[PDB]
RNA sequence: UCCGCAUGAUUUAUAUGUAUAAAAAUAGAGGUAGGACUUGUUCCUACUCUCCUGUAUCGUAGAAGAUGGGCGAUGGUUGAUGAAACGGAAGUGUUUUAUUGACUUGUCCAUGAAAUUCCAUUGAAAUCUUGUGCGGAAUCGAAUCCAUUGCAUACGACUUUAA
RNA sequence: UCUAGUGGGCCAUUUUUGGUAAGCAGAACUGGCGAUGCGGGAUGAACCGAACGUGAGGUUAAGGUGCCGGAAUGUACGCUCA
């Protein structure tokens, strides 16, 4: 279902841009592709397919478009929100928050999990009697 | 005398014992206050690119 | 990594010719010392000049004017085989001619067991017209509606999860 | 033969920026290991800490700054605590080495409830009284101080934020 | 990075040498390893090549006394055991202790079918061999070199599979009720604030 | 009372192909799989805990202490120096890496 | 006398003295044409060398920092009156019980430590 | 030799939560009641849940975890038994019910952890054996040598018989 | 000035002669073993690296980093089914 093509939205996995979102604007060969992002800290570059993982979003982007046109198409469409409103982005954001939690937050999570377990066990037992 | 060798590059006291000018030495002097021209040259650029 | 240098040299002026000619070469070498060595290596084969009797008047590293543009590079080489010498032509899609030269060296080593010492780079040019492209494999990458599946890779490795000895479940594709 | 005089001057110790007074920290060694306590002040290189004695049982005591893990928990107002009273002389044992013997069977008289002098529990109550209102203001902070830190399966101290 | 007491490995889909190397390293590190379904191990190369390799190994016996000569074990678990022994310094006390800490069996016997079974990604055939490359099964290789328990293992494995399917479905129903109750909890928003 | 130490395994001594140096021990720390991550555990106290047959001071538990000095390789293995060199019979035995010289 | 360090505590046993009873434990330098100990092959025994010499300050000193001066009579103990902090008294093994008691009492009066006392 | 005793030692303890049992393929239907309709090589139902592989899930606060409460369901954990059922590949384990104990931190309080006043240690219950008062009766065996036979045999050994 | 031992050599690179060839015989240069331990080539008198007092710490040479075995089941591009 996922293929390498011009306008395909991809997620970077390896390198200093790990976890960022970009779009393929040109295909160099079968091992490297030229990608760009509207972010001001993600320069247009050439990356290998092993360092990225393809997503399910395909844009209507002309081949070899410049940075300004790519950003305009990115903003005209809902690519940022289309990716965000997905299981992949929500799970990745949840992992980011969990990794950023400190000891006090973990203690709060433990307390909340205790309350949830008590409520779930009561709910399961109550539903068993119906 | 001189039971132990100190490295002047690490011990600033020895770096002051030797080279008294090190106190007044000034590095990172800025000299790009001018217009900063581009001395490239038409002939130089044509030869640089060439084939 | 390799770098591209322009090297301009000339014979040391003598009584016979106070004004010797200037010769320039574009060479791909890891550093300037190798570039100058390559310049004298090629100049000794053409002119009656050596390093002792000649000099290097200029050397400048050349960067890619358009490193963000995908291009096709045609490379003509002359290489020595175990039997004789052959001239070959190669096409590589890359953003820099340095990268194209590096790909050429890797391909020649992999496909012909040809070392650096046995390869002479005759010419490197940038192909502009589509019909100029000679290799069908290279020309098939110029289709605007190009679409191929992700090439096979050894899954996604992690700095820690990849080093993990055991996995609870078998990975899927 | 008197030896030479070493050129080793004594200079104050600069502790970490995460060991500021009022910080919640985890004890790593000793009897109270794994306990979360509140830093009152830094004497020379040790933190004069006390987890609220009414919530966890840790008294007012010193702890080496190396044997302490600083937590990113919200700060507890400690400016009202009289930290000037706590000096190295305050946390100093009576001069024993010398005219005393290492006689055993003295653990009975050395045990608490009779070996604790006056004004020590008094300052413990005073420090606790000045600290509890801010502790109870922050939710889950009293329970956090009462709880004991521990490592579970999969926990990696080099990657977790404390 | 696994410091478990005992690790149980499903040998299915694993390459013999790479799994043996991983197991041997774990044994030297001090971890007890149990390998199940050794008859489902995979060896790269076509069956004729592997059959010839085993026959060449089988031909090597002591000339003056085969009774004290090399002992050629046909069972797939013993083939894996021989591989691990080769990668271990078995002629020392440390190597002997590491080898004795290994238990390789055919199928999944009653001691281990009710325990978690993990896999070694570094030895998985699917991600270590090119698609289209021929490979053989140690169970088939064993059966053709003199292993006489291929059918009974298959029948017992089928019985274990249907029992495990029933157990999985029962656990599936239980996890459903827990998950359905979990979706109606009153602390989901606060947990999501922390990312849970 | 619970666990306040990181799990570790005593792999071997610092050694060449045929020469061993028992003064330094190779330690594999659970969860540490990089030489950059080994920097956190550098300088940490590490102990080997074993039980004997004769009680000493009313206890059969004997502990040999040590300190992590430098990382080893690229896979998070570290070098450890103990007060008494670890016995070679303890290859593959468990070790406890404490947090006593904490800096966080 | 302070911070005494021994470079080696092994006695440098002779080669093959463990194998043969006629070969004594006292060190002898191997002079064979094919000797492996002389050539210092890896895994063989070490040979005494000048590099093993201990520090001059701490040489000849007992673990307490003193040197065992042999005493055969009372006058030998009086020889150590001034050198109380460097020399200890070692009573000779052929000294009778009466003279040993006299030597011990004189050394105690002079403050001289005795190694073989009691 | 079993039960009761009540003690010591041992270690499960290579322990420190040493918790987690579907199967199968890898350009697949991954499967997660997967959804979906009639058990059908139909689904157009769900269409993104797959692709952070587990950095997951369960559990984790309380003098090594005490002493008393207000409320919240009407549950949960762990032992002593009960009728048991299902487990044979090495089943030595997994589940339902009933009698009957201990704990419950689901939320909110009260008292007590110190002087072990800066680290250099292990906290206890239980499971298997023996070191001893013994109440309860003891239901209870064999092998070999010395003998014997020759279906055996250098000697051992082997096949018989025996009181 | 006096005197000891030696007056059987051998190996490797390069240049060779005699020989069908030889782990053969004989010449030239250099480095070695003999008298040279140590790291590597699984092993080895000569090959590679390197010439050694007793130790601590650090870094390398030649050589290696799947397990035995200390060190990436590292990264990038290709070829190969025997």
């Amino acid at each position: 279902k996922r293929y390498v093509e011009v306008g395909r939205v991809v997620l970077v996995t390896k390198g200093e841009y790990t976890g960022k979102l970009a779009v393929i604007v040109d295909i160099v060969d079968h091992k490297r592709a030229l990608i760009d992002s509207p972010c001001s800290e993600f320069p247009r570059q050439v990356i290998r397919y092993g360092s990225v993982v393809l997503t399910h979003i395909v844009m209507k982007l002309p081949r070899g478009a410049r940075s300004g046109i790519v950003a305009k198409k990115w903003k005209a469409q809902d690519v940022c929100n289309k990716w965000a409103s997905s299981a992949w982005a929500k799970k990745l954001e949840a992992k980011k928050v969990r990794s950023q939690l400190n000891d006090f937050d973990r203690f709060a999570v433990m307390r909340l999990k205790k309350q949830r377990r008590e409520q779930v066990n009561v709910a399961v037992a109550k539903a068993l009697k119906a | 005398a001189h039971v132990q060798k100190k490295n002047p590059l690490k011990n600033k006291a020895v770096l002051a014992r030797l080279n008294p000018y090190a106190k007044a030495y000034k590095a990172n002097v800025k000299l790009n206050t001018g217009k900063t021209p581009k001395a490239a040259g038409e002939k130089f650029l044509t030869v640089l690119h060439e084939n | 990594a390799l770098k591209e240098y322009q090297v301009v040299g000339r014979k040391v002026p003598t009584e016979h010719e106070p004004v010797p000619k200037l010769f320039r070469m574009r060479l791909f070498a890891p550093n300037e010392s190798v570039a100058k060595s390559r310049y004298w290596y090629f100049l000794k084969m053409i002119n009656k000049v050596k390093k002792a009797t000649g000099e290097i008047v200029a050397i400048n590293e050349i960067s890619e004017p358009k490193p963000l543009k995908a291009k096709v590079f045609g490379i003509w080489i002359r290489y020595d085989s175990r039997s004789g010498t052959h001239n070959m032509y190669k096409e590589f899609r890359d953003t820099t001619r340095v990268g194209a030269v590096e790909a050429m060296y890797a391909d020649m080593a992999a496909r012909h067991r040809a070392r650096f010492r046995s390869i002479r780079i005759l010419k490197v040019v940038e192909v502009e017209k589509k019909e100029d492209v000679r290799r069908n494999y290279v020309k098939q990458l110029l289709n605007p509606h190009l679409k191929f599946p992700l090439p096979h890779r050894r899954t996604g490795v992690v700095g820690l999860a990849g080093k993990k000895v055991f996995a609870p479940h078998r990975p899927s594709t | 033969n008197v030896p030479k005089k070493a050129r080793k001057a004594v200079r104050p110790t600069k502790l970490r920026a995460s060991l500021a007074p009022g910080t919640v920290c985890i004890l790593l060694a000793g009897r109270f290991r794994g306990k979360r306590v509140v830093v009152l002040s830094q004497l020379e290189d040790t933190l004069v800490v006390t987890g609220p004695y009414k919530v966890n049982g840790v008294p007012i005591r010193r702890v080496n700054h190396r044997y302490v893990i600083a937590t990113s928990a919200p700060k507890i107002d400690v400016s009202g605590v009289s930290v000037e009273k706590f000096t190295k002389a305050y946390f100093a044992k009576q001069k024993r080495s010398g005219p005393v013997k290492k006689d055993e069977a003295f653990f009975a008289e050395n045990a608490p409830k009779n070996a604790l002098p006056a004004e020590r529990i008094a300052d413990q109550k005073a420090v606790d009284a000045k600290l509890l209102p801010a502790i109870k203001a922050i939710p889950n902070m009293k329970e956090y101080l009462a709880a004991s830190f521990a490592l579970s399966n999969g926990d990696r101290p080099h990657l977790m934020k404390f | 990075s696994e410091f478990q007491k005992v690790v149980v490995i499903d040998a299915k889909g694993h390459l013999l040498g790479r799994l043996a190397s991983v197991v041997a390293k774990q044994l030297l590190g001090g971890q007890k390893v149990v390998v199940v379904r050794c008859e489902e191990l995979n060896i790269s190369g076509h069956f004729f090549r592997n059959k010839l390799k085993y026959l060449a190994y089988l031909r090597k016996a002591c000339r003056y006394n085969p009774s004290r000569g090399a002992f050629h074990f046909r069972a797939p678990s013993r083939i894996f055991q021989k591989a691990v022994r080769g990668m271990l310094p078995h002629k020392t006390a440390r190597g002997q202790a590491a080898l004795e800490h290994l238990q390789a069996v055919e199928g999944i016997p009653p001691p281990f079918d009710k325990q978690k079974r993990v896999v070694v990604p570094a030895a998985l055939r699917v991600l270590r061999l090119k698609p289209g490359r021929k490979y053989c099964t140690v169970g088939r290789l064993s059966s053709e070199v003199g292993w006489k328990y291929s059918d009974i293992v298959s029948k017992l494995e089928e019985r274990r599979k249907v029992k495990s399917a029933a157990f999985y479905q029962a656990k599936l129903a239980k996890q459903k009720k827990i998950a359905s109750a979990k979706a109606a909890s009153s602390v989901n928003g606060k947990l999501a604030e922390f990312g849970y | 009372g619970h666990r306040l130490y990181v799990k570790a395994k005593h792999l071997s001594f610092q050694r060449s192909k045929h020469v061993i140096h028992p003064g330094t021990s190779l330690v594999k720390i659970e969860g540490c799989d990089s030489k950059e991550e080994a920097q956190f555990y550098l300088g940490k106290r590490i102990c080997f805990v074993y039980k004997s047959n004769k009680p000493v001071r009313g206890s059969k538990i004997r502990v040999i202490w040590g300190t992590v000095s430098r990382p080893h390789g690229n896979s998070g293995v570290v070098r450890a120096r103990f007060t008494h060199n670890l016995p070679p019979k303890t290859f593959g035995a468990s070790l406890r890496v404490m947090l006593y010289p904490s800096n966080v | 006398a302070v911070n005494i360090i021994k470079k080696r505590t092994k006695p440098f046993k002779r080669h093959q003295s463990d194998r043969f009873k006629r070969v004594g434990e006292s060190w002898r330098k191997p002079r064979g044409i094919d000797s492996c100990v002389r050539r210092r092959f890896r895994g063989t025994i070490s040979m005494p060398k000048i590099g093993y010499g201990n520090n001059k300050k701490t040489r000849y000193c007992m673990p307490n920092g003193l040197k065992a001066f042999l005493v055969r009579n009372v006058s030998d103990v009086e020889l150590l009156l001034m050198h109380n902090k460097t020399y200890a008294a070692e009573i000779a093994g052929n000294v009778s019980a009466r003279k040993r008691v006299e030597i011990v009492e004189k050394a105690r009066a002079l403050g001289v430590k005795v190694t073989n006392a009691g």
